[PDB]
């Protein structure tokens, strides 16, 4: 169950505040 | 002629909730991917007259009203949410909670939510429809 | 043509106007499919659940006692959603049997009736007080 | 309280979408004391070696000239290691500027940068083609 | 403040290799005392479903996952090795090569170990993450 | 240069095939 364009598990990843690098 | 795994209406909304204010608070720069094109937004706002924001059309007009938002470390929470099914396979959430922005003292609102399959994506739901009011503006 | 305030905001001046005027026609808005979900609990004290259809949103509007009902409209907010409904949104205050305001809100979906043209019905009904 | 598999996927799939987007901005995912080591010859001929640090790795990705640069992800596994690193090892199919597909494998180690939450960067990268 | 002899990622990640592989073939018996408590290991393999195995944790599982993969004179061919330092004086070690068990068909791999100092004891490291995937069972 | 809890030698030992008696 997913919404919007998100793939399964980003908005997730997203949301639990990960980032990578100094971008 | 049955989908055994076909999420409920209520699980719908639940997750849909769940997922848009937890992306709200750490990643709002996103927010806008939650919702297609003709999609309606309008979060609280007052103009120039005092009378209530008016409403924003399109992924293109909600990102920009989401970026002039800022929205910083944005902390929710939700009292009630209710999702029950629409025509045409939607699903309507209403929510009612409070809303803090930046640390600032929570603020309750009144929100409705019209969820829309994407046309085929095997249970893919966008937002069609958000419609979102601070009481502190209106009452 | 019309456009969903159009619409909405006629939808909502007759809808609170019988709701002060004759409640027992309240049903008469909704459908066989409609879903009526007027949150908290009765007294009674059990919790609440959706209703279904006319017949059955009529005996729950009857149970709730409405007796010179007032609403004191606050907000109204109304759009296009797919296929040619209006949803509204709706903060406002009420007033049953002359007692103390409560503020609530409701969420309507309105639907076309499909054979007359611009006639609309309550698909669904979402209802709760902010206490 | 992420999962190293939640933030090993989240990470192949910014990786090698910014690979194809923009690859003249791959080497912000490393750090100071990043090494990268991507195997086999240039042409040139020379063969691979380690290369140190932001600015050499921003040397090293726009020598290899990524052009429109497609990866296939066949498996990705994602699992702690010490110190709340993530180590990754992806298989898939790399296609640059429209050529024929490879077959290759990649190995991250992710490490916490230490003051903003939740936030990694590349401390190990080797890459090496099945060919 | 200098160790003369302590040993380059590049030796350690050699000879590491070089006893993981030349045990297996001989003692796969006494393989899981390369690994760590809280160790993890995957060695290919495909579930129910098809989807690729996933890993077991600690010693104990490991001594049961590698004794339930029928190890039997299992020669190998190593192509590979690639091996550097990680932080917290880890080492990370790429590994590529072909592996045949029970002196069937020869299988590509594609590996990587992570090796972490045991805590003091002096050169000691042990496997604390062991990925393997055969090719055969990915691409 | 020792890895697991291998003592010095032992893998060579093992790995070389050395074993002992009927066990
Ligand atoms: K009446
Ligand atoms: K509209
Ligand atoms: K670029
Ligand atoms: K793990």
């Amino acid at each position: 169950l997913t919404f919007g364009d998100f793939d399964e598990h980003e908005v997730d990843a997203l949301a639990s505040g990960i980032t990578f690098g100094d971008f | 002629s049955m989908v055994m795994e076909k999420p409920s209406p209520l699980l719908v909304g639940r997750e849909f909730v769940r997922q848009y204010y937890t992306l709200l608070n750490q990643a709002p720069d996103m927010l806008h991917r939650f919702y297609g094109k003709n999609s309606s937004y309008v979060h609280g706002g007052l103009d120039s007259n005092g009378k209530p924001a008016d409403a924003v059309y399109g992924q293109k007009e909600i990102h920009r009203k989401v970026m002039s938002q800022n929205f910083t470390n944005c902390h929710t929470k939700i009292r009630h949410v209710d999702a029950h099914a629409t025509l045409n396979d939607g699903v309507v959430v209403q929510v009612m909670g409070l809303l803090s922005n930046n640390n600032q003292a929570l603020r309750r609102f009144m929100q409705t939510f019209v969820l829309a399959p994407e046309g085929s994506v095997a249970n893919k739901f966008y937002v069609h429809n958000d419609i979102f009011r601070y009481q502190d503006e209106v009452f």
